[PDB]
RNA sequence: AUACAGUGAAACUGCGAAGCUCAUUAAAUCAGUUAUCGUUUAUUUGAUAGUUACAUGGUAUAACUGUGGUAA
RNA sequence: GAUGAUUCAUAAUAACUUUUCGAAUCGCAUGGCCUUGUGCUGGCGAUGGUUCAUUCAAAUUUCUGCCCUAUCAACUUUCGAUGGUAGGAUAGUGGCCUACCAUGGUUUCAACGGGUAACGGAGAGGGAGCCUGAGAAACGGCUACCACAUCCAAGGAAGGCAGCAGGCAAUUACCCAAUCCUAAUUCAGGGAGGUAGUAUAAAUAACGAUACAGGGCCCAUUCGGGUCUUGUAAUUGGAAUGAGUACAAUGUAAAUACCUUAACGAGGAACAAUUGGAGGGCAAGUCUGGUGCCAG
């Protein structure tokens, strides 16, 4: 039944309608803003023991 | 009713619409239950898509059974107590009874891999190995969706962690799990991965962060109807390739059209594909094409012939698209073997006129002087010297798998091509035929995996020339930085894992897994003197092995689940009973890779040379924070060493691979009987002491291996050459030469025990061939214990043989082998043979007379 | 209730488990009647056994505790 | 000693035995004694146990008992038919079975065979073998064999539904109370059983008042003849009550139903039964045929 409700989700349009310590940490990660990938970009990782921080492979 | 963020529906459509594939985490208790809403997303999309479902799981289901009746005589119960309703099911239960879901344990992944699904259910998240995660998802069909289930409270840790802070690794109170931890960064950077919790609530730490809905819509489907409109006519051809589900797929079928046609028996054709591209299919269609052409004699060699039951099913369909009818047209044969498990193994034809298809195996090649077309499928896990004498006076058809089960390395191939180079076809398939090409989750495993990682040529090096060993140093590599899945620990790490695919032969996907996560393991790299992300050129992998592990392995016991194993201390354990052993702390070379375009520069040699250094101390907290990173490279003087007694080594006995250990004093003390039936070459095991430590108990070994050897070459290297042979015997030597006290030495032959091993009558006969009055066979029942004397050093001092007479005495006395037989090894014409054979006889019989 | 003592899951013992549908068969079915000095008989009822001990063993395990195998 | 009758009941001797049985059990009560030790001796029950009799059953067994038949005169020894001796088995008698022996047994007084309104004994998927019990060759269980069919990760596992009830479509819901039956039993149970579910007598009306009209009816082919309180397509009054709408009690294991019984309940009594038959008559209407205005 496409158009009805079938187990629990009903589909309108272009949009699904669905029924439906731990806690703490869902609510932290729905609330991050930047992105892992974004979070590596600012990270320099040290090639040797002294040397410059290296950001970008070329 | 709750309205599903937008991210969700759009991303199963558009994965749809494109044939991608698409990644969910779902993270919550209650991520079961979503996986019903998940599947009629995916079939609402499109009803075309396969209803199958793959769950895989490590030892226990979440919470229900997949038996029936055990289901519902706990739901007759159930109503029955009165608990439930009558006809309530919920959407979970329904899901499950309805669907066809195929329920699979991580161990026994091998049985999937011919199968296609439209979703995978991946239920454990912490045991998720590499073999399991390529053979899983490349099942999944274009527009399905993978599911990973971290359920888990400590992979939630995990994930929270790793958000808040890249640099901070969550570590519980000795295996770290780096695999892991580098899985889920890298599902951040998967553009076509969304990580839900149970309520369908996106967390933003995945990659499909910004994924919009694509208006309603291939140029590869062009290039495909468009061949197979052109070809209907022409049968074969056209029946056959509306098989081809790809433009490369028909290219190869045509390509080997092209070859059954010309009809030369000195032409081979070399098929090179990635796992699931349809080579067997193409094999397949082909052998259908020859029978039709009208070849009679076509052969099937493989490993094993369970693994052609592909490829025999698309020759029957093959034969369906040529009108072929079962028990008319043809009759299928199925094995007796039990170990073959009713495997096919041959098709006899009786249209227009008889035709065979028959399976053998690689080592049987004396049948083939009747062939006219062999089928060598997956000849990557044939050994290199029974191909060899596959490729005879017919047509040859090769089928070479890279990256798909264990396969081979890359280079492997081409030095097969290379030697290649009769006539040579060479095709290769490129595209997929289960999704879109350029699909981004095979790209996100090929990079997690290091699968299609690629040897690239420096031209720097090039410019400033090749470094010169002494220059070069040794590096220890950190391995929390080198599998942080930053851009340049990434870089590296790929560097790293092409030299280890191109040097060694066989590689398995579990092998990055093991380096990550085990503790005993160290890497080392041998830079080029430093002056841009540095390359390698030669790597070490270590294993640690012996009374520092123990420690390790009482802590796992206690978790009740021992963990990996001491290969040399069990080893030597068995063959000579020795407890010291046991004690004695070393560690075991478990690869050691060079480039092989600058193999033989020395670069092999150097970096033992610097690591035998550095363990015997020549050279005198990196850890990540548990709850910014670390050098990735460490210098040799700036980390201590362990104390160690030994250095080990287990590799396939090879003659280069022997003489490169021989030349870095290495001392063999093991040789297993039974050859590997991959490749065909018996492990052997070497030994080396370091200065300090006592090297008794290696020499007593080594004298024990030089008997074992001698007696052993009659019953299973009698197939070694005799000049590989001594060459064993001489590296074992070495080991005697080592000790300069003489506690231990050999003892010369007495009258006494000379009596006891030869009569009267056998020296007179002795004598007689000296004096050329007997003929050679009277005597051959002497030469096994003249040989055991000689090569014993019984005889002494006295007598002494070139290198090339003692392979002749060697060959006949212990290979058993003819003396004509000695003469084609030795490249002698077998007259000189016998006349040398003679002469070392002559040299004997006078010690025997002076002893006298 | 200082062995337990009311009630009592599970488990071990004891007792009882003894309408339909097809075919057909002339005093071989069935009915009345006779015999069992020619027999078996739970139960009911009535009779009926003077020929370490202030109480023996596990030669004993279940339910139960806990460890696991299996798709079941 | 007992029967009509016994090698019957019973007793004894000598041995035999996978020699049986001859309370290592439980509930309630705590009396009578004294030798004060918790010393001796104790009341009512339950569950067990040998044998006999009784009861409930079962198995064989004597004699008798309405069809047509000779166009059914032999049948039986056809792997026992009739009988004797011994053994095996049975709970026992017995050709029930076995070894030896005799040649018998039914029949024209109807054997044997045939037909039958002789509904006027068998099985639980099909044959074979076995197990429990006082009682079964068990609608139970087990083994192999033969088919059917189900789940599976294809390594195995399980079934008797190859049923039942329907059609050519609601067999369900409430109980053990009433009558009986089984148990470690007054009390538990019983789809035994019980309860419910789904051609025969009435009404649609009865009784009055007033007004206004002169015709109404019967017979007869024909002409005509016979007789008298009739018609309304008029107005009007107050009474009666059933169907219904329904308060209760009774009824019952409970409930429905039945019986009994408050209040309301009629003029279009619209609180609105039918079925069939025989005749008409009408237009600025329609069609057809003609010897105007007609006929159909
Ligand atoms: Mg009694
Ligand atoms: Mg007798
Ligand atoms: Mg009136
Ligand atoms: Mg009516």
């Amino acid at each position: 039944a496409p158009m009805s409700d079938v187990g629990g989700v009903l589909m309108d349009k272009d949009a699904v309608y669905i029924d439906i310590e731990g806690e703490k940490l869902m609510t932290g990660l729905q609330s991050v803003e930047q992105s892992i990938a974004e979070k590596f970009d600012g990270v320099g990782l040290q090639l040797f023991s002294n040397g410059t921080e290296l950001h970008e492979v070329a | 009713k709750k309205a599903i963020d937008s991210r969700i529906p759009s991303l199963i459509r558009n994965g749809v619409q494109t044939k991608q594939r698409s990644i969910f985490v779902i993270v919550g208790d209650r991520a079961r239950n979503q996986l019903p809403n998940l599947h009629y997303l995916m079939m609402s999309a499109d009803l075309k898509m396969n209803k199958s479902v793959l769950w895989a799981y490590k030892k226990k289901l979440l919470g229900f059974t997949s038996h029936r009746k055990k289901r519902e005589n706990k739901i007759k119960k159930e109503i029955k107590r009165g608990t439930r309703e009558v006809n309530e099911m919920d959407p979970f239960e329904s899901f499950i009874s309805n669907q066809n879901i195929r329920y699979v344990y991580y161990k026994e992944s091998e049985k999937i891999l011919g199968n296609t699904y439209g979703m995978c259910i991946l239920q454990d998240f912490e045991a998720l190995t590499p073999n399991l995660l390529a053979r899983t998802i490349e099942t999944v069909e274009g527009g399905g969706i993978v599911v990973i289930l971290l359920k888990s409270m400590s992979s939630l840790k995990q994930l929270y962690t790793m958000t808040m802070d890249v640099h901070a690794r969550y570590r519980t109170e000795d295996v770290v799990a780096r695999f892991n931890e580098r899985f889920i960064l890298s599902l951040g950077s998967n553009p076509n991965c969304l990580v839900v919790d149970d309520e369908l609530n996106v967390l933003p730490l995945s990659g499909a962060k910004n994924v919009k809905p694509l208006p309603p819509k291939p140029p590869k489907q062009l290039e495909l109807q468009e061949l197979k409109e052109s070809l209907e006519d022409v049968q074969p051809a056209g029946s056959l390739v509306s098989l081809s589900k790809t433009v490369n797929q028909a290219h190869a079928i045509l390509s080997f059209i092209d070859a059954i046609s010309e009809k030369t028996l000195n032409f081979t054709v070399a098929l090179t594909a990635g796992r699931g591209r349809g080579k067997s299919a193409a094999l397949g269609i082909s052998i259908a094409a020859a029978v039709s052409h009208g070849y009679s004699n076509i052969f099937v060699t493989s490993p094993s012939p369970e693994n052609l039951k592909t490829l025999f099913e698309f020759i029957f369909k093959g034969f369906d698209a040529l009108g072929y009818q079962e028990h008319i047209d043809y009759d299928i044969i199925q094995s007796t073997n039990p170990d073959f498990n009713k495997a096919i193994v041959r098709v006899d034809i009786k249209r227009d006129h008889r035709q065979t298809i028959q399976y053998i195996v690689p080592q049987d090649h004396q049948v083939l002087g009747q062939a006219e077309l062999v089928v060598i499928d997956e000849a990557a896990a044939i050994p290199l010297p029974i191909v060899k004498n596959l490729l005879g006076p017919y047509l040859v058809f090769m089928a070479s798998t890279i990256n798909g089960y264990e396969g081979t390395g890359r280079s492997l191939s081409l030095k097969l091509i290379q030697q290649l180079r009769r006539q040579l076809r060479e095709i290769s398939l490129d595209e997929p035929i289960r999704y879109a090409p350029g699909d981004p989750i095979e790209k996100w495993l090929n990079k997690l995996l290091c699968l299609d990682v690629t040897l690239i040529k420096n031209p720097r090096f090039a410019t400033r020339g090749t470094p010169h060993p002494s220059q070069c140093n040794l590096f220890v590599v950190n391995r929390d930085t080198l599998f942080s899945y930053h851009p340049v620990s990434e870089n590296f790490l790929e560097k790293m894992m092409a030299l280890y695919v191109s040097s060694h032969y066989k590689n398995s996907p579990n092998d990055l897994q093991l380096m990550s996560d085990a503790p005993a393991h160290k890497l080392f790299v041998l830079l080029p003197p430093i002056d841009r992300i540095p390359d390698p050129l030669c790597v070490i992998q270590i294993a640690l092995e012996g009374e520092i592990s123990k420690e390790s392995v009482r802590n796992s016991l206690s978790r009740g689940q021992r963990a990996g194993g001491d290969l040399i201390p069990w080893l030597i354990s068995q063959q000579f009973q020795d407890e010291e052993f046991a004690s004695l702390s070393g560690a075991r070379i478990v690869r050691i890779a060079t480039n092989p375009e600058y193999a033989s520069m020395g670069y092999g040699s150097r970096a033992i040379e610097l690591l035998r250094d550095y363990f015997e101390g020549k050279f005198t907290d990196y850890s990540i924070k548990r709850v910014t990173l670390p050098p990735l490279l460490l210098k040799l003087s700036e980390q201590p060493p362990h104390y160690l007694h030994y250095l080990g080594v287990s590799y396939g006995l090879t003659q280069s691979l022997h003489k490169f250990w021989k030349n870095n004093s290495f001392v063999p003390v093991y040789l297993r009987q039974t050859a590997n039936d991959l490749t065909g070459e018996h492990t052997c095991v070497m030994l080396n002491v370091l200065e300090g430590r006592e090297s008794n108990w290696l020499v007593e070994f080594a004298k024990d291996f030089r008997k074992r050897f001698l007696s052993l070459l009659s019953y299973d290297f009698h197939k070694f050459t005799a000049v590989q042979a001594l060459s064993v015997i001489e590296s074992s030597k070495k080991a005697q030469d080592l000790s300069d006290d003489e506690k231990h030495d050999n003892k010369e032959l007495t009258r006494t025990h000379l009596d006891d091993i030869f009569s009267p009558f056998d020296l007179k006969r002795l004598d007689s061939y000296s004096n050329n009055l007997l003929d050679y066979h009277v005597i051959g029942d002497m030469i096994p214990m003249l040989a055991l004397l000689y090569f014993g050093d019984k005889m002494g001092d006295s007598v002494k043989l070139s290198s090339v007479q003692s392979a002749i005495l060697l060959a006949i006395g212990l290979q058993r082998k003819n003396i004509d037989t000695i003469a084609k090894e030795l490249n002698l014409p077998s007259n000189q043979t016998i006349a040398m054979f003679a002469k070392i006889m002559r040299k004997m019989s006078q010690y025997f007379r002076q002893l006298l």
